[PDB]
């Protein structure tokens, strides 16, 4: 079964990148601000700074990542004034120079839809301008430079014949594209089209980059919200013990209060490092999904979107990045009868690059993946030997392109 | 983090308040990080300079509908990369850590389960 | 840190667990007692987790140490990025203390020269192809190169095909497509 048609889809992958970056004081909240809780706090040893070790790590790599992820490229390439690109028209992922933050009509739409008590949040090194200019030079750099932006100089090609080069890859041939270049493109717009309405309508596909700031809000939530609970001692309320027991009463109530609030601080430390694995998990799956989908093509199967993986484009979001992968999926099919191979005087006449097939009179040789079929002569086929040993071998007659030239 | 009329030339981030570095107006690559874009650096006589950090020289690819770009000439570049594999096998008893030949020590540690086997 | 902790006194009149036991006899050393070893016990712990993290950390980069070496080095990766910048010919490994070091060989083009170019060619009224490589021109003739280097040859029955009419080809160029055959007739 060879197909007849093909269409062209734009998927959607969403990963997130890093997380919010946070500090906590170790005594501004395990003693808030009293000074019964110096003597009281040094006999325990280096927990403070232990916990003020991880979270900077924590802190750094998470800022890390986002580097590593976007960083890629190494200038900051830029589109010609408006656009020539043959019928394919990035209107609407390109930056636009309203909007004062350079930020194009999709991850505009993504950006509204994830709309102190010794605790801090720093933030991130790189402001969302400049994380939206890296994914405009790495999508200024492969609109108008294909493949080679990344081994070194940028490199013009025009690019109907970069996406005509890119079919190549995947097995059809070019003539297939430019003889169907007005089906391919509007086929295109009318699929870019889909991710707005699906990114519109609902918070749908949405959810992996959000039930993290669901996830990071919780344990910072139980942190403050732990602090009123007795721990087994008299009271929650520090001044309130601290007045009302004076002698060496107040030392093992606060010796309570201190180990619950130290115990809490430290499993909330923990979880903070094991949920900051999984986050650079998938921080170092974007970045090999970026230098590979994006600035090159990828021949890996379902790695880039179902399909046959040509293109695709980065776009940033909240605290992630969004590809928008373009396949070649077949279409309308139709079944033919094959062989392995002709037999045309003694021999047996290979084919050296698709399938021989049939309609029922004639024979043809035609690719995998479209119907071009052409006729058979010594330019589609090799041969071998002779025609005994293949099994399923037929007779046919195979064309010779000099002979009809000898008469004149 | 703090709005730094706050405090004991003087430039105001988004991160906090610098005090005694220089907030010079051009960019560079920045050589050590402080937050929201702003680095800082040790360049010229000598002080230390704050900025805004750049990204890379622009390139305006001279895109035409029929142009192409050929080279003529190679390099081969031979490069490096460096991963761990392995580190130290650390092993740590817990009896000569927590009491240490002390076993009027060893005796309470018994009632405290098994939290020496895992 | 952990070597640190044990000095530390956790709530007890002495940090030394001998002396301890050398001034208090019945319950009230194990009343102090009792205080360090729950904190020496909490410490070790902690870094028993600690340890547990980073050792996971390792393993994810010893994963990736072992996927560079299986295809870096005995095959040619085809994935960009993944074995150096550029294009990827061969590696090296070197041994390091508790690592692994490479040495990534890769061919990197420079020296771009621009030409006008073409998708095909009418000839006859059916439209050429290159079969593998590019059209150019030098300004006056047109040529057929390769990808990566320009070295350009007569276009050729040898090396474009044929497929139609050029009729639906958008930005076709005229041209004369040389047949080897024809001056070799004469005999
Ligand atoms: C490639 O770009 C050039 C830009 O110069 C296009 O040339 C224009 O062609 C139209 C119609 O043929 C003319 O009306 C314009 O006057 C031309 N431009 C100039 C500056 O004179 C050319 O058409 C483009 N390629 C294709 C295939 O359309
Ligand atoms: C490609 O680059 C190399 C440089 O690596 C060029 O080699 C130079 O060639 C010129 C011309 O013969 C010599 O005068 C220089 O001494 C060479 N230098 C080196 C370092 O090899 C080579 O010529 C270039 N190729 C072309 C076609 O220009
Ligand atoms: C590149 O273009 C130039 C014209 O600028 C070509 O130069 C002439 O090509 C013809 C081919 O029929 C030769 O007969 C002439 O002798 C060439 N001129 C000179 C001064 O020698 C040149 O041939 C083109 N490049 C190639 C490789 O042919
Ligand atoms: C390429 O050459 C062909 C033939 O030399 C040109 O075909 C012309 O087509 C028109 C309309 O079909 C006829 O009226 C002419 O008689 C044909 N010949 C010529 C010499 O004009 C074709 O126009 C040429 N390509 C371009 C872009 O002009
Ligand atoms: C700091 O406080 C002053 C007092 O009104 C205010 O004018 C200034 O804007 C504040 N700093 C920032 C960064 O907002
Ligand atoms: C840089 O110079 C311009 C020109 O006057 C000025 O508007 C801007 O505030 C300056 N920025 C800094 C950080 O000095
Ligand atoms: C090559 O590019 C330069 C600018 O990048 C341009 O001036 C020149 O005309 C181009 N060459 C050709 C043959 O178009």
């Amino acid at each position: 079964a060879i197909p007849i048609n093909f269409t062209i889809s734009v998927t959607t992958e969403i990963l997130p990148v890093s997380m919010t970056k946070t500090s906590v004081d170790c005594t501004m909240y395990i003693c808030g601000d009293s000074t019964e809780c110096s003597n009281l706090l040094l006999q325990y040893g280096s927990f403070c700074t232990q916990l003020n070790r991880a979270l900077t790590g924590i802190a750094v790599e998470q800022d890390k990542n986002t580097q590593e992820v976007f960083a890629q490229v190494k200038q900051i390439y830029k589109t010609p004034p408006i656009k020539d690109f043959g019928g394919f028209n990035f209107s609407q992922i390109l930056p636009d120079p309203s909007k004062p933050s350079k930020r194009s009509f999709i991850e505009d739409l993504l950006f509204n839809k994830v709309t102190f008590n010794g605790l801090t949040v720093l933030p991130p090194l790189l402001t969302d301008e400049m994380i939206a200019q890296y994914t405009s030079a790495l999508l200024a750099g492969t609109i108008t430079s294909g493949w080679t932006f990344g081994a070194g100089a940028a490199l013009q090609i025009p690019f109907a014949m970069q996406m005509a080069y890119r079919f190549n890859g995947i097995g059809v041939t070019q003539n297939v594209l430019y003889e169907n270049q007005k089906l391919i493109a509007n086929q295109f717009n009318s699929a870019i089209g889909k991710i707005q309405d699906s990114l519109s309508s609902t918070a749908s596909a949405l959810g992996k980059l959000q039930d993290v700031v669901n996830q990071n809000a919780q344990a910072l939530n139980t942190l403050v919200k732990q602090l009123s609970s007795n721990f087994g001692a008299i009271s929650s309320v520090l001044n309130d013990i601290l007045a009302r027991l004076d002698p060496p009463e107040a030392e093992v109530q606060i010796d309570r209060l201190i180990t619950g609030r130290l115990q809490s601080l430290q499993t909330y430390v923990t979880q903070q490092l094991i949920r900051a694995a999984e986050i650079r998990a998938s921080a170092n799956l974007a970045a090999t999904k970026m230098s590979e989908c994006v600035l090159g093509q990828s021949k890996r199967v379902d790695f880039c979107g179902k399909g046959y993986h040509l293109m695709s484009f980065p776009q940033s979001a909240p605290h992630g990045v969004v590809f928008l992968h373009v396949t070649y999926v077949p279409a309308q099919e139709k079944n033919f009868t094959t062989a392995p191979a002709i037999c045309h005087d003694g021999k047996a006449h290979f084919p050296r690059e698709g399938v021989f097939v049939s309609n029922g009179t004639h024979w043809f040789v035609t690719q995998r993946n479209f119907y071009e079929p052409q006729i058979i002569t010594t330019h589609n086929t090799f041969v071998s030997g002779n025609c005994d040993v293949v099994i399923g071998i037929v007779n046919n007659t195979v064309y010779d392109p000099l002979q009809p030239e000898l008469d004149s | 983090g703090v709005n730094c009329t706050e405090v004991p030339n003087v430039f105001q981030t988004r991160a906090g308040c610098l005090i005694g570095a220089e907030h010079v107006n051009n960019s560079y690559e920045c050589d050590i990080p402080i937050g929201a874009g702003i680095c800082a650096s040790y360049q010229t006589s000598q002080s230390i300079i704050a900025y805004t950090m750049s990204l890379g020289a622009e390139n305006s690819v001279a895109y035409s509908n029929n142009s192409i770009a050929i080279p003529i000439n190679f390099t081969i570049s031979v490069t490096t990369e460096i991963l761990p594999v392995s580190m130290t096998k650390t092993s740590v008893d817990c009896t000569m850590y927590i009491c240490g030949d002390s076993t009027e020590c060893s005796n309470l540690l018994l009632q405290y389960g098994s939290f020496c086997t895992q």
